[PDB]
């Protein structure tokens, strides 16, 4: 019934893994800093009208455990009636928080909701939380557990993407990311991280290597050779995909997503809640879907096709996943991840979905375009997708 | 990245001497030419930067380092004159300064060579932090030497690596509780037992030879780990476990609530910052942990509480223990035998602190039975000190042997210092002194422990009015550190100086006050307790009143303090103040607390001495608030904010201190600040009751102007006794 | 928009903490067993219709980590397109997963959803996930952290509930739970736990002590008079509630919820998804609300109902004082509150209690032939979730 709008979409810069500037910052403080930024931009907002805070988080242990969304509500001095729930849907958690907040708005039983994600992978690495399908041998044996990296090399093998092909895309993602930063595209959405004295900690995306060449990319050695022969994950993969003979390992650290820290926040509310609080909507949530065949599920649900979409935003977990997605729907090259992606800027698990959503809200406004499609954790499996309209 | 604070186009003083020996051991002797103590100043950071740059450049010919000092102490303190001028916009400069300091100690500690700290005298604050960067610490077991990190007692934290290194050495809990939270100072023998120091030697001459001996043996016996700290090896395990270990993570959420309970809710930000840096630092590597420690350090230095505690517990105490209120041209007059009149809790405590200091004490009362029970106060204090192991039987027996109980006035033969502690009555002190003034030495100081009665009227009962003087102690005398020296109109300048010397001899702190009814302490403590009783009459819940006192920072809640002050004494004090005004023809405006006082006297609940006050007492111990208290005063019918109850108490004492300075009662704000903290218990985070105005910080602003604005808020809502004096406008 | 209906609501028995029958059973096996029970009751269900599996889990670490909802989808052989998301909202997680399932259907962008929760507290104890607060003394210091056990003691001191009053309610909960088990009320919704060979592991809620007497409860010693000043949490509570002089510690192990293991599953879906699969609705989700005691009024203000319109109230028995205050504050008739016992007798598996006590009301509504039930959870403090269901 109701229509879900986006009123704000902010995010911290992404601090790298080794010698990272955000390594000393607790993930709880990453979120609170973004909350205090929303206050700075709307000091008239009645925080009593915020009915939930939904944060994506893939490794909710240690610094990120104990319902980190509730801790953000308490530590930032929000009303005790603002709730706070953490969720986990692997790489899609950040976008699942946004879509859930949109659905909670449409159901009429929620008015204004904060959604987003946080992930400090240099303080809490992935896998730190455990898991059955990894640490319970009966289930692991039956489901044929294979890490997502080996699957990406498999995709490059079947589809026929060479090492030269994945590295060519890795270069474009670095070039577009440098052009977007130098052009001021990120000036209003990237909120620099400061300490308790106002001193600056980080203001740019550290993982970027804007001077990348294709000769340096070719010098890197494949990144998942030691993992595929540590536990024999090549052999387990080829037992199910039995028609392929040998996996071609073409993914390195220069064409896979970076391991970084960061957070993002999105203010989602109804039209009526926006007028009362003096908020202007920036985008509208057209449709959300869960399932390439999750992108189609959200196209049919919104009565749209590929030609009607102005911009496509696919998370760059691995180059071959983006290339395969580009040839499956014939996505033009100038519509796909226009302002760089996770290969250049990093992939902070629980926050990535909410980060790249805000990146499209701003590029729609900057380009004066209509629609954009965002999707993560893609390639069948457990993917999510969302279409936004600029308003 | 540099060991020097500046790297662009005067010059400080060199404070470190470089000596390299034949074997290749470099000796770093610290000796600041501009002072008798080595301090953490700009001259040291530049000097230590040059020496560290030189250790790295000559690393191929250097085999070990010894850090020594040329003063009587090792290294103690910092440049407080510079730290107290740190404003919020200086946080960048503070952060960079401590990062440079710690980078100097980080290079020295990972030099690849053994470094030994030859701790000759006292290493406090930055001193111990320098010694903690070394790999081995030898201390000279000498009289007066102390090792510790007392930055918290000035509203700071060990910012030069003290928090990170002690946590890496002793674990989170043992570092915070034993070393960091209270800034405990240790003796060289106690430091060896808790791991702060490794070896002890007998004299300072053996230190550098013992260090060089340890270096030579260390390079032979264990070469792979020479110059490597335990936390810089592959198999390091933090004692007590990391925060993410199961044993420590079960009690870890209870550390802040235990700290919230020791402070009783008081707004003192330094221990909070220490606990945060300790725990947050134990979650990351050393160099990241060290940087977190800098950020928490910078926020404390640029804050207001630190300036208040530095102003009070450094500058104000410097001026007092330098003789600020002592007369100038007076000499030393040694004291032979002390006479104490009265075996009550005051006189017995006075006799104890005098005997503990080495003085011969004669304790007189109206009967030998009472006098003998007065000396029993010292027996019970020495019994506890024996069981706890703080004193020997030899030391304890000599202390008790200097107390002589008597009932005879003639036992005051050769007494040259009288301290009367009898019932506070004008004509009793006349009779008691009349029977003593002729037996004592003709040069005897005749002191009186009076709380309110003016000394000028008391001195008319003796013939030598020049040596009658007020000497106000505080119960219990063995723990309370202040003595209020009260000068009558006829009290000479020599008597002040001789009592001033006696205060420092017994290890207490003296303030000098001019004569006036109520003096300073008793008059200001009355405004504090009268505010609380006013709230009780207004209908505020008694539990809220007591919480308001504790969360403000007072050592004892006001209703608990009132029972101990005795409501009978409080009432006739108000009768004396009422008479002093009605005799001058004026009309008396009573405090609304006087109605509450008379009601508790009316109901037979005059305090603790009578077994019933605002609290109940059973088996000689306090046992909960009196249940009938809420019905007597209709408690709950008035529920003001807690911050308003807290401010009414703080402001009542601050304003009354100001009126004491305007009337010449006190002669300096140093006496007002220290006398309010050590005397009546005004919260230490304020820097005193006078610093509370110049340093005031509230939601509306900062400083004298904000204090005046808040006092006018309180006046519009609670009564014109909060209107600031004209001297603040 | 589109009405969300409950089609099935099943749950495991609750296995006690010490020498418990479920201690050997992985929490992933608890969910999978319920997924297999739904197949046994609807063997012709097109599992490609199911578009999400939402499981609440308060300690998603160890056996319960790595998105246990997704492990269940894969381990049980459900289609890869059935998703799987874990969420944490403290005691309310099991009900927040159900309300989120109902909201995903009301949005129209989902049709059939499995929701529920799982918690093996004997293998993953409370607090095992660490905490964005306990590892951060600054946050803990400022927000004045107090464990819910002390707060329940503070509620009893403020509201005036004596040690006999909380024991009187504990005795009531054990009596009504025994009558519900003996009466056969739970025969069709408690799915016995079996091993890989089909052998019985647990068929009843073994935390129950149906022989409880008033004297046996009076002999228990206060449970949180040893954690009070041991962490200083009694003083931290009284610094905030400064008008209170002394906290009365009346809560023991006999009038507080039990530490148990269990899981629960609810099948939420639209009317179209029901007709298409041959499923008859059992209840309807009327309204949901999140606030915090004020979430109960916020959900009544949303369905247009009063206290007298609701036939059954189901509030989690985390502590006796919490339920007693909720009863006195809204004037709840005693015959309408936790009629089949509660967590005191049967246990409180954090991540799963929400879906467990919701399914308890769907069955009791049909057994009594009543219309509306109100289920509310985690009321204490600032959080809290409530839901209204209507029998169809
Ligand atoms: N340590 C230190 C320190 C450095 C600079 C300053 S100042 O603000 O520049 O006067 C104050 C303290
Ligand atoms: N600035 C500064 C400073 C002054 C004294 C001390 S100490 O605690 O007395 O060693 C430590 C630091
Ligand atoms: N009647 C009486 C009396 C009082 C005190 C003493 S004593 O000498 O002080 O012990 C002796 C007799
Ligand atoms: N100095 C002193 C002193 C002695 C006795 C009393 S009392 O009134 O007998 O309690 C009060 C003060």
């Amino acid at each position: 019934s109701e229509e879900a709008f986006i009123y704000e979409a902010i995010r911290t810069p992404r601090g790298k893994q080794k010698n990272g500037s955000l390594h000393e910052v607790k993930p709880l403080s990453l979120v609170v800093g973004l909350i205090d930024e929303l206050r700075k931009r709307h000091p008239d907002l009645d925080e009593n009208l915020i009915s939930d805070v939904i944060l994506g988080c893939v490794s909710p242990v240690g610094d990120q455990g104990g319902d980190i969304a509730r801790a953000a509500v308490l530590a930032s001095g929000m009303p005790v009636t603002s709730g706070g729930v953490q969720l986990n849907r692997f790489c899609a958690s950040g976008l699942e928080a946004v879509n859930t907040a949109a659905q909670k708005v449409r159901s009429g039983w929620d008015d204004l909701v904060l959604a987003g994600g946080v992930e400090s992978m240099s303080r809490v690495p992935m896998g730190s939380d455990g898991g059955a399908m990894g640490l319970d041998p009966a289930t692991n044996y039956d489901v044929m557990f294979v890490p997502q990296s080996i699957g990406a090399d498999l995709i490059a093998t079947i589809e026929g993407f060479s090492r030269e092909d994945v590295d060519a895309y890795a270069l474009r993602s670095q070039q577009k990311a440098a052009e977007a930063w130098s052009g001021g595209y990120f000036a209003k959405s990237v909120v620099p991280v400061r300490d308790q004295n106002g001193l600056l900690i980080l203001d740019h995306d550290e993982h970027m290597r804007p001077d990348t060449t294709k000769e340096g990319l070719a010098k890197l050695k494949p990144a998942f050779e030691g993992l595929a022969a540590l536990g024999g994950f090549d052999d387990v993969a080829l037992q199910k995909y039995h028609w392929v003979e040998k996996i071609n390992h073409v993914h390195t650290g220069g064409n896979s997503s970076g391991i970084v820290d960061g957070a993002a926040l999105v203010m989602i509310g109804s039209a009526a809640a926006g007028k009362l609080q003096g908020l202007t909507p920036r985008a509208r949530i057209v449709a959300t879907a869960t399932s390439t065949p999750a992108t189609r599920k959200v196209l049919d649900r919104a009565g749209l096709t590929v030609d009607d979409i102005d911009l496509f935003e696919l998370n760059e977990a691995f180059a071959s996943v983006v290339l395969k997605f580009q040839k499956d729907l014939n996505i033009p090259d100038e519509k796909l991840n226009v302002n760089g992606g996770a290969i250049a800027m990093g992939h902070p698990l629980g926050a990535t979905g909410a980060m790249i959503l805000g990146t499209m809200v701003d590029e729609l406004e900057r380009r004066n375009a209509r629609r954009a499609l965002i999707t993560l954790c893609i390639g069948g499996g457990m993917g999510v997708a969302t279409i936004i309209e600029r308003v | 990245s540099s060991h020097h604070h500046h790297h662009h186009s005067s010059m400080p003083d060199n404070t470190i001497q470089w000596d390299k020996d034949a074997d290749g051991i470099v000796t770093l002797t610290m000796d600041d030419p501009s002072g008798s103590t080595n301090v953490m100043n700009e001259a040291y950071i530049e000097s230590m930067g040059k020496a560290v740059d030189r250790l790295v450049a000559e690393k191929d010919s250097i085999t070990g380092v010894v850090v020594a000092s040329a003063k009587k102490t090792f290294f103690a303190g910092g440049d407080v004159k510079t730290m107290i001028q740190a404003r919020p916009e200086d946080a960048g400069d503070v952060f960079n300064t401590v990062e440079t300091i710690k980078r100097q100690l980080r290079t020295l500690e990972t030099l690849g060579k053994p470094v030994v700290a030859a701790i000759n005298g006292a290493a406090l604050g930055g001193g111990l932090e320098i010694a903690l960067a070394c790999h081995h610490r030898i201390a000279a077991d000498v009289k007066g030497s102390q090792l510790g990190l007392p930055e918290v007692t000035l509203g700071l934290l060990p910012g030069g690596g003290g928090v990170t290194r002690t946590v890496r050495m002793f674990g989170i809990q043992n570092a915070f509780v034993s070393v960091l939270a209270q800034g405990t100072r240790f003796k060289p023998a106690k430091a060896k037992e808790i791991g702060l120091v490794d070896e002890l030697v007998a004299t300072v001459e053996e230190l550098v030879p013992a260090a060089k001996a340890w270096i030579k043996e260390e390079l032979k016996a264990n070469p792979d780990g020479a110059g490597v700290q335990p936390w810089d090896k592959k198999g390091y395990k933090m004692p007590g476990g990391t925060p993410s270990s199961p044993g420590l993570a079960a009690i870890l959420p209870s550390f802040p609530s235990n700290l919230r309970k020791q402070l009783k809710g008081a707004p003192m930000p330094a221990p909070r910052a220490i606990l945060a840096a300790a725990v947050e630092g134990a979650q990351v590597d050393f160099d990241t942990a060290s940087r977190i420690e800098s950020r928490y350090f910078a926020s404390l230095v640029t804050g207001q509480v630190a300036k208040n505690m530095m102003q009070a517990f450094f500058f104000d105490l410097q001026a007092i223990n330098a003789g600020g209120s002592r007369p100038e041209g007076i000499g030393k007059t040694p004291i032979k035998r002390i006479g104490v009149l009265g075996a009550g809790m005051m006189g017995a405590g006075i006799a104890y602190v005098s005997a503990k200091a080495g003085y011969e004490v004669v304790l007189k009362d109206v009967s030998l039975e009472a006098a003998a029970k007065g000396k029993g106060y010292s027996e019970k204090l020495e019994a506890k000190a024996l069981e706890r192991g703080r004193t020997t039987q030899e030391r304890s027996d000599a202390l008790l042997a200097r107390i002589t109980p008597t009932a005879d006035a003639a036992d005051f033969k050769g007494v040259d210092f009288v301290i009367e502690a009898v019932f506070e009555n004008q004509e009793l002190k006349h009779k008691v002194f009349g029977e003593i003034e002729d037996i004592v030495e003709p040069n005897a100081i005749l002191g009186s422990n009076t709380s309110t009665l003016p000394i000028t009227g008391l001195a008319t009962g003796v013939k030598r009015q020049e040596d009658f003087i007020g000497i106000h102690f505080f119960s219990p005398v063995d723990k309370m550190p202040l003595v209020e020296i009260i000068k009558g109109e006829k009290t000479s300048d020599e008597a002040l100086a001789r009592v001033f010397d006696y205060t420092l001899a017994i290890g207490k702190t003296p303030i000098v006050v001019n004569d006036s009814r109520g003096f300073f302490t008793s008059r200001v403590i009355g405004t504090f307790v009268n505010e609380a009783l006013a709230m009780l009459g207004e209908g505020v819940e008694p539990a809220s009143i007591e919480q308001a006192g504790s969360q403000a920072g007072y050592p004892a809640p006001p209703l608990q303090l009132s029972d101990e002050l005795n409501l009978e004494l409080m009432h006739k004090i108000a009768v004396a103040t009422r008479k002093g005004v009605e005799d001058a023809g004026g009309t008396y405006q009573p405090h609304p607390a006087e109605a509450v006082v008379e009601k508790m006297i009316e109901l037979g609940r005059s305090g603790r001495l009578k077994g019933a006050g605002f609290y109940e007492y059973a088996d000689g111990k306090r046992s909960g608030l009196w249940p009938g208290l809420r019905e007597t005063f209709k408690s709950g019918s008035s529920q003001p904010p807690l911050q308003d109850m807290i401010d009414r108490m703080l402001f009542a004492e601050a304003l009354e201190t100001q009126k004491c300075l305007d009337e010449g009662v006190l002669t300096s704000t140093a006496d007002a600040n220290i006398g309010s903290i050590m005397g009546i218990g005004f919260p230490p985070w304020t820097g005193g009751s006078a610093q509370f105005i110049v340093g005031y910080s509230g939601p509306a602003g900062t400083g004298k102007a904000a204090f005046v604005a808040r006092a006018r808020e309180l006046a519009a809502a609670y009564g014109d006794r909060f209107l600031p004096p004209e001297s603040l406008l």
